[PDB]
Order: structure tokens, then C-alpha cells, then sequence
RNA sequence: GCUCUUUCUCGAUUCCGUGGGUGGUGGUGCAUGGCCGUUCUUAGUUGGUGGAGCGAUUUGUCUGGUUAAUUCCGAUAACGAACGAGACUCUGGCAUGCUAACUAGUUACGCGACCCCCGAGCGGUCGGCGUCCCCCAACUUCUUAGAGGGACAAGUGGCGUUCAGCCACCCGAGAUUGAGCAAUAACAGGUCUGUGAUGCCCUUAGAUGUCCGGGGCUGCACGCGCGCUACACUGACUGGCUCAGCGUGUGCCUACCCUACGCCGGCAGGCGCGGGUAACCCGUUGAACCCCAUUCGUGAUGGGGAUCGGGGAUUGCAAUUAUUCCCCAUGAACGAGGAAUUCCCAGUAAGUGCGGGUCAUAAGCUUGCGUUGAUUAAGUCCCUGCCCUUUGUACACACCGCCCGU
């Protein structure tokens, strides 16, 4: 439900591991997609993320009982300092033609 | 046993006999093959309904223009 | 002659004479009180029906072999009149059907062939065609 | 059961109709065919009529469930 | 916590819902579609279904 | 998918994924000239083509919007990393895809001009593009506080039978005006008799063509000549 | 009718499917050549080696 | 560990008032979108230029014959065009012709074998196989589905202004299978209870949000509308007998599929188990009424199978207000149904059975399939209604109209 801090950082790493993070709307499945090994019950991605979206650092979408949350480019600087990771500009963008 | 062939068939057939009147004859089977060669008829059915009017129309023209 | 040239409805009666003449296959302790299916409302009027039932299922093995309990229960079926609701199909009894097949085993009539389907022994066929030589010899349509 | 009978009474006939052509004279067809056709057409010609589809509304093809009037 | 989800729903009409509108009435389940009636009608074209007959 | 699912389910699951993808895609490419996508199982690969005209969004700075949207699919539809990549294409003729017109009509309605000046412009463009016909229907609270309808027509407009399966293109989009929701229906008759950009079953059932005879051009009096 | 009202009117959707099966008797790399250039339409190709 | 009570931690992601309500099967389908139904299953509908009327409007859209059809030929102050019809798609027919088939037929054969004197036959050849084969057999009639092909008032004769066409007949699928598709203008026709499609209002912590528990949506003096069962002897009980076609069926964002075969159990069921992601095993789908025998004997009889008691199993977190299914047993209402009224004209009515759908438990319902197979029509506006034209009107939310006097 609420108040993990050692178990809220878990999603943040995925959110910057790739500039997107898909989800679902069902709240009862602890089988969270994309390596949920840190005991995330599919919440905290539709509880804390509505905070992240409402600030302007990530962007939201809905498609058939789903969410397609996008990390904005200018949210990288915000989510580089709270994560206090090295100064880097590569969430998922090699910035070359693939 | 037969229907009114609508303005599609009547107009299509009248041009054929007006453009290839010499290559046509009395018998339907002869006319069916001729029509396909000289016209791009989209449907098999209507080709046999256009060829139907053409042979009926030739029976008309031999009996007073 | 062969089974495929004689009247079947009287043929099963003919073999119902033979298993009365052998009279040693078995007769189950429950022949009095069973129903022969789950849909009937009254047990057969003839009490000696085991000679009849075993005449049929053994006979059907001669024409569509490889049949187990199911292919013998499927043939034994009819309307299952639930009364107010519409009727249906309901298969015949299971246990009553197999006890025939086991009883034929003791008489060595039928056997479990390859594919685990009851078939008929080459001595078993001799009995079925032999009685055919009698009904055929005494009846011309 | 009846369907099979109306098949065998045709197949057997069309067997002999087809047989007599391939190894016997064509007249042997006509002395038989005409006696066959002048008795029953179906023994030479198959029954084309076959069951047609069912429409929603009506247990059959063209019956209907009744209509309720206030 | 313990009473938030106490319902053993590996069956019943609460288990299956339309995979589009989160609703639970009038469902297609023929081929795993799980969709309701309407969301199938609105999408029959693109799946490959034809109003042909 | 671990026992090689039956053919019926697997083919209908092809459509659903091709259905999920499209409804999601139009929610992002709405401000762009999205038209509709196609996916094929290329040898040991997978490629999804975004048929669009306002491509400058999808091209991405050195290919980043492609990088942004490929990932959001792999994380969702279970695709393994290393075989799914999206390629973009340009629909060189855009005056004949109904979706492009429909959104551009939703585009111009929300932009803040009257419906009557906006629709005829789309109605003109779909004629300056060239089509055997076209039709736009705008329904809702166009004026006042009551629902009316409005209909634009020209050109041939078939309405029944098989040909509508491949000539006529229709599309619906809900516009969110300040007073509620309104709808747009756009229909376009496609002309190509030869193989155009989007090949139809080109001929038309009512069109019966005739060609030049080229006979009796000579009396053909008796002449003999040995080739 | 979606959920509200109407004379009892029913769609009858369809969805057809077909199949063709072939055997080839040669080294199997030659087949992979011919079948590589043909994936262009929406057609399924599953090629076995065990007579399944 | 809701609280009372307090002991443990994530520790500044919690916690309190102001601001914004995300949320909602809450109200308004008389604010809407979209989707359907209906007007209307008939044949109807517009505009460009032209003529008429000052004008609303009109002509084109018709005097006539003709057809399922404003479908034609015609007639013509109108000409040239678009929609609907038709044209198109699917489906059924039949093609002894075509490319093909161990996941189909093969089946005709070789009789390569195996078996019963199993019979005319001393016996072989014959008839049969419940069978057994590898492809180094023969193919494709049936099985499947691709291209084909085929029918078009064509051949002939009548009737017709002798144009459109109709009637009859050898030929044969004689133009004729059934549908899908569907215009103009609308309805304050249904749906905000399908939707992250949505305006406004209601409400948001003592929640109209959600989750959980037990109940209720099914309760009985009543009247209603779709339906299964019969009232019986052409029938019911019992035995034998033999035939079908659409589909359907297992790990999916998710919890369980179809079922042979051997044993236990009367049965309902159970236990090992061996196939199937399927022309492969279910399933050569060896279904029913119907076909042949016994019993019942006009009698509420065994027809009828309601109600009630006792028992025996199944799916499930939970069967009690009985989930289903089995067994014994009670054996009622009903003697072919008033006034009314619906559905139908060919493999249709009508009978019987089987799939799909809902479905953990499952159909008296509905969506489809096949089997058995008529009588009565080839017509008319008499009733309820529809399309076009001529006339009438004090009607225009349009006869469900308007309107008169004590
Ligand atoms: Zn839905």
C-alpha cells in the first residue's frame, strides 16, 4: 500500500532503465511485469506515479485497461538527482540510428 | 422466364452491336466469347446477360431496321 | 453362409438359445433388480435377458470390433424422458455391460485385442458363423 | 435410413446405365434408359432438393416465434 | 490488509471481465477473447471478422 | 505461449495484438497524420510500420521516438529484446485516407473556427486531392442547445453492396468541444482503375467498357503477295 | 443491438481459415531459400523435419 | 493491534486545515457521441442548366403497355447526371474434365498374407472378413478445396402497339436456394447499467469510491406475455435393429479443456491410466422419432409426470429458502380446450434428436445442424396495412385532428 522507501526505489530504476514503463490497471496482481523481484504488488506504480505524472516529469496514457507511462526528457534531470546516479543522459537512448 | 435487363445491360449491348456488328451472329454461345474479347466485363453473370440482349437484338434488326 | 446374409433380429434370438444350452457363462447375482440403463423406468419383462444382452454385444463385436464399455453403452441408449423437460440421449449401464464381456472371457468367446479393444477369437468366430448356418438353412425371405 | 434407400435405388441404376456404355452398345443404354426414365425420373436424375438454412426467428427456416400484443 | 482481498476467485463471474472496458456482462469467450459483446462488435473488422452472411 | 497454442486461438490472437496496438497508437499519434499500421512476421524478426504523413514526430532525433515506442511494446506484449524494431514510412498521397482527414477535421474544429468554414475546407481538399466522391457528417450541438446534424456531399457515392468493402473508406472520431462531444464521419470513393497507391479490386460492377473496333479500315480488294 | 432495445436482430460474423501442406525431398537449405522471399503477405509458414 | 489499548517502524514517501476531486452501475438518453430499432422490406430520393408561376412550389419523376422494382420501351418543355433497386459478396445444387493428396478416400486391385466349412461348392474360383501391410501397387468416382466450366428469354410455338415483355414446351442447374449489403428525411424510439468517450448537477471520508460477512433480486389472495409436457392404442412399457451434419476441445493479463480403453459401483459416480493445440485418438461421430416382436385393452389405465418424505453421489470458500444428477415412493391438474389470435406456401409446415452460447455446477431459453416428410393455394383486395396518380378539407405537435349547444 504505502510507505516503502527501500521498496519504492525499485520501480524508479526500471523507469530510468528504459524511458517507458508499461503497466496494467488491476491492483490485485503481485505478478508485476518487468522483473518484479523486489515485492511490488502492482501498486506504487499507480499510487506514486500519479504524483510523478502530476509534476510534469513523466507522461501518462491509457489503452484497454493499461497505462503507457513515459519518462519525459526534462524529467531525466529530476530523476537523476533523487536517484543520485552519475551525471548521465542515457535512460535508453543510445542516440544513434538503430 | 426472363427479366427486364436494366439500363446497364441495354446501354452496354446497344454499343456492342453498334461497334462490332459484323463480328456478331445469331447464336448466344458464339456471342458470349466475342463479348469477353472486345469488352472488359467485370462479372461473369452480366456478360451472359449482355450477350443475351445482343442476340435478341440481332433477331430484331434482321426483321426491319 | 455368413452373418451378413441373415436376419439380425431373429439371429440374436437364435444365439439366445445357445447361451441357454451352454448355460455356464455366468448370471450375475443382481440380474433380478438392475435396470439395464439409467433412463428406463422398469426392468425387462423377460428375466432371462442375459442370454439376450450377451447375444447382442457379442454379435456387435462381429461387425464393429475394438469396442469396450463405451461403444457398448453408446448403442444402448434412447430417449431419457425427464418428463416436463424435453427428452435427451442417455447411455446405458456401465457395469452391466462389462460383466457380459468378462463372462465371454471365461467362455473364451471374445478377447482384448491390440489397441485394447474387445475382438473375437478365431474359435470365437466359429460359434457365430455356425449358428448362422442353421437359421439360414431354415429360412428364406 | 430412407436417404440411403433413395441412394441405392439410384446408384445401382446409374451403375448399369454407366456400365452398358463402356463395353456394350449405346442402344443397350437407350432400350434401358427410356424404360427407366418413362417409369421414374429420379432413378436417372439425382434429387437436387436439399435442406435450407435457418433464420433467427422461428425454430425452422421460415416459421416464426409468435408476436405479443398488449 | 488481510481483509482487502479475501475472495477465492479462481472461478465465478468475478474472475472474467472484458479486456477493454473492465466490464462483466455479455462476454465473448469462444477463442480467449474475453471481450464483452459490444467491444467485440466495435472491433470485429480489425480482428478479421466479416459481416458476410 | 509454451505449448504451441491451437491454430484458431493463435490466429485470433494475431488480430487482438493488431487490435490492441492500433487503439493505443491512435491515442499518441492523434495530433499526427496517423493512418493505420501493419505487422508481418519477417524471418526471425518483427517489423511494425507506422503509415503516417506527419512523420517528423515519429522519425525522432537520430531515431529516438522509434526507440521510445519500440520499447513500450516489448515491455507490454512479451516480445524478446533483439528482434522487434519499428520502421516508418511516408504515405505519399494523403488526400484519400479517411483517418487523416478525420483527425485533421478534429484538429481544425478544436483549433477554434466555425464548423462550416472548417468542413468545406476538408471538403475542398478531398476534392483538390481528386476522388469519385466524398462525404462529411458532423452531428451534435452544432448550434444552440439541441442536437442537429449536417451533411456534405459530392461525387459518386455508393452505399450498398460488396463494392463498399474496398472503395469506400469510413472513419469516426469524437471531438471534445466545450459543450460536450461531437462526432465526425468521413467517406471517400476511391477511383483507381489501374494499380494506384492503395490498390482496390479496381473495376466497378456497373462499369462496362468498350474498345476501338479497328475493322473495315480497308475494303480488302483481292491482292496476292508472297512474304 | 448494444444492450438497450430493438427488434431481435443478430449479426452473423464469420472468420475463415485455410491450409496447404507439401513435402520436399532434397537438402533442406534449398527450401529455406525459396521460403525466405515469400513472407511478404500475411501467411503462416511452419516447416517440420520429423514428419509431424 | 477496528477500537479500547498503546509498542513498534517505512522513518520525513507519512499526519492535520485551506485549494484542486482524481473516484463513482449516482440524476438527466428531454444536453450529447457512437451503436441499434422503427417509419419502410415497400420503391422510393435529390440537385446542375432549361420552361412555367411575382411567390410557396412545379416540370425532369409522365398519357400507355410492361415487369419483383421510377426496371424498361415508349410518350414528352425538357436535356444531361447521382442515390436506392439491380449490379456485387457468401451459400446450395452438377461438372466420370483439370494440379493434387498415410492427417482423406482409397478398396478397384494385387488376393502379398491371416480366419471361420462359414455355404452352392468333395475342394478351388466363389462370399466374407472383426483383420495386416511397406510403398519398390493403380489411381481420384465418392472425401477435401483451387482454377475452371455452366444459364443467357437461348431453341421452338402462341399472345403482345408486335418494342418492352408474358404464357407453354424438348433440352437441363429453365432464367426462381437462402441470406449479407442497403438510400432521402426523421423519431425529443433505447442505451450516460459497454466503454479512459463525455457536459452539467449529486457526492467524496459518518463516501453515492472501493473491499469483506450474511442475507435479498426467487417472497403469495391475484391478473398477465414467450414457452416444454401431455390429454393417449398411429399409444405407452420391454427387447432387437440400423443410419447424420454444423461445429467443439488443455497453460491465456490464469486455472482448467474434449475422452477413448481396463477394473470397482444398479445407476448417478470412482481409480490407474493412453491419446488431441486436432481431416491424426474422441469420431468410420454406429443420435433419436421411425423399422420388427411381447405386455397393456377405453378404464385418470401403465396416459400425465406436478407435489411431498426418506435416502446416494458431483462441481465449489458456502447448496439451508431443497445448484445439479441418481434411487425408492405419493400419483394430483388435464377427456383435444369459449371470446379471441399468431406462424407458414417446398425438403418449407410439422415431429424427433444433436452442437454453440451462456457454463467452476447448466439448460424447458436462444444461435445453428441434420434426419422423417404432407395436406392447401399459383389469387384477390373482403379485414389490418403499403406505393403512385385524380379529386375533397374548417386538419399542420397533421383524425390519437379539429369542433358544436343546454
Ligand atoms: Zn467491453
Amino acid at each position: 500500500m504505502l510507505m516503502p522507501k527501500k521498496n519504492r526505489i525499485a520501480i524508479y530504476e526500471l523507469l530510468f532503465k528504459e524511458g517507458v514503463m508499461v503497466a496494467k490497471k488491476d491492483v490485485h496482481m503481485p505478478k508485476h511485469p518487468e522483473l518484479a523481484d523486489k515485492n511490488v504488488p502492482n501498486l506504487h506504480v499507480m499510487k506514486a506515479m500519479q504524483s510523478l505524472k502530476s509534476r510534469g516529469y513523466v507522461k501518462e496514457q491509457f489503452a484497454w485497461r493499461h497505462f503507457y507511462w513515459y519518462l519525459t526528457n526534462e524529467g531525466i534531470q529530476y530523476l537523476r538527482d533523487y536517484l543520485h546516479l552519475p551525471p548521465e543522459i542515457v535512460p535508453a537512448t543510445l542516440r544513434r540510428s538503430r | 422466364m426472363g427479366r427486364v435487363r436494366t439500363k446497364t445491360v441495354k446501354k452496354a449491348a446497344r454499343v456492342i452491336i453498334e461497334k462490332y456488328y459484323t463480328r456478331l451472329g445469331n447464336d448466344f454461345h458464339t456471342n458470349k466469347r466475342v463479348c469477353e474479347e472486345i469488352a472488359i466485363i467485370p462479372s461473369k453473370k452480366l456478360r451472359n446477360k449482355i450477350a443475351g440482349y445482343v442476340t435478341h437484338l440481332m433477331k430484331r434488326i434482321q426483321r426491319g431496321p | 453362409v455368413t452373418v451378413k446374409d441373415v436376419n439380425q433380429q431373429e439371429f440374436v434370438r437364435a444365439l439366445a438359445a445357445f447361451l441357454k444350452k451352454s448355460g455356464k457363462l455366468k448370471v450375475p447375482e443382481w440380474v433380478d433388480t438392475v435396470k439395464l440403463a439409467k433412463h428406463k423406468e422398469l426392468a425387462p419383462y423377460d428375466e432371462n435377458w442375459f442370454y439376450t444382452r450377451a447375444a447382442s454385444t457379442a454379435r456387435h463385436l462381429y461387425l464393429r470390433g475394438g469396442a469396450g464399455v463405451g461403444s457398448m453403452t453408446k448403442i444402448y441408449g434412447g430417449r431419457q424422458r425427464n418428463g416436463v423437460m424435453p427428452s435427451h440421449f442417455s447411455r446405458g449401464s456401465k457395469s452391466v455391460a462389462r460383466r457380459v464381456l468378462q463372462a465371454l472371457e471365461g467362455l473364451k468367446m471374445v478377447e482384448k485385442d491390440q489397441d485394447w479393444g474387445r475382438k473375437l477369437t478365431p474359435q470365437g468366430q466359429r460359434d457365430l458363423d455356425r449358428i448362422a448356418g442353421q437359421v439360414a438353412a431354415a429360412k428364406k425371405k | 435410413h430412407v436417404a440411403q434407400i433413395y441412394a441405392i435405388r439410384q446408384s445401382i441404376s446409374k451403375a448399369l446405365v454407366a456400365y452398358y456404355q463402356k463395353y456394350v452398345d449405346e442402344a443397350s443404354k437407350k432400350e434401358i434408359k427410356d424404360i427407366l426414365i418413362q417409369y421414374d425420373r429420379t432413378l436417372l436424375v439425382a434429387d437436387p432438393r436439399r435442406c435450407e438454412s435457418k433464420k433467427f426467428g422461428g425454430p425452422g427456416a421460415r416459421a416464426r416465434y409468435q408476436k405479443s400484443y398488449r | 490488509q488481510q481483509l482487502y482481498w479475501s475472495h477465492p476467485r479462481k472461478f465465478g463471474q468475478g474472475s472474467r471481465s472484458c479486456r477493454v472496458c473492465s466490464n462483466r456482462h455479455g462476454l465473448i469467450r469462444k477463442y480467449g477473447l474475453n471481450m464483452c459483446r459490444q467491444c467485440f462488435r466495435q472491433y470485429a473488422k480489425d480482428i478479421g471478422f466479416i459481416k458476410l452472411d | 505461449m509454451a505449448v504451441q497454442i491451437s491454430k484458431k486461438r493463435k490466429f485470433v490472437a494475431d488480430g487482438i495484438f493488431k487490435a490492441e496496438l492500433n487503439e493505443f497508437l491512435t491515442r499518441e499519434l492523434a495530433e499526427d497524420g496517423y493512418s493505420g499500421v501493419e505487422v508481418r512476421v519477417t524471418p526471425t524478426r518483427t517489423e511494425i510500420i507506422i503509415l503516417a504523413t506527419r512523420t517528423q514526430n515519429v522519425l525522432g532525433e537520430k531515431g529516438r521516438r522509434i526507440r521510445e515506442l519500440t520499447a513500450v511494446v516489448q515491455k507490454r506484449f512479451g516480445f524478446p529484446e533483439g528482434s522487434v524494431e519499428l520502421y516508418a514510412e511516408k504515405v505519399a498521397t494523403r488526400g484519400l485516407c479517411a483517418i487523416a482527414q478525420a483527425e485533421s477535421l478534429r484538429y481544425k474544429l478544436l483549433g477554434g473556427l466555425a464548423v462550416r468554414r472548417a468542413c468545406y475546407g476538408v471538403l475542398r481538399f478531398i476534392m483538390e486531392s481528386g476522388a469519385k466522391g466524398c462525404e462529411v457528417v458532423v452531428s451534435g450541438k452544432l448550434r444552440g442547445q439541441r442536437a442537429k446534424s449536417m451533411k456534405f456531399v459530392d461525387g459518386l457515392m455508393i452505399h450498398s453492396g460488396d463494392p463498399v468493402n474496398y472503395y469506400v473508406d469510413t472513419a469516426v472520431r469524437h471531438v471534445l468541444l466545450r459543450q460536450g462531444v461531437l462526432g465526425i464521419k468521413v467517406k471517400i470513393m476511391l477511383p483507381w482503375d489501374p494499380s494506384g497507391k492503395i490498390g482496390p479490386k479496381k473495376p466497378l460492377p456497373d462499369h462496362v467498357s468498350i474498345v476501338e473496333p479497328k475493322d473495315e479500315i480497308l475494303p480488302t480488294t483481292p491482292i496476292s503477295e508472297q512474304k | 443491438t448494444p444492450c438497450g432495445e430493438g427488434s431481435k436482430t443478430w449479426d452473423r460474423f464469420q472468420m475463415r481459415i485455410h491450409k496447404r501442406l507439401i513435402d520436399l525431398h532434397s537438402p533442406s537449405e534449398i527450401v529455406k531459400q525459396i521460403t525466405s522471399i515469400s513472407i511478404e503477405p500475411g501467411v503462416e509458414v511452419e516447416v517440420t523435419i520429423a514428419d509431424a
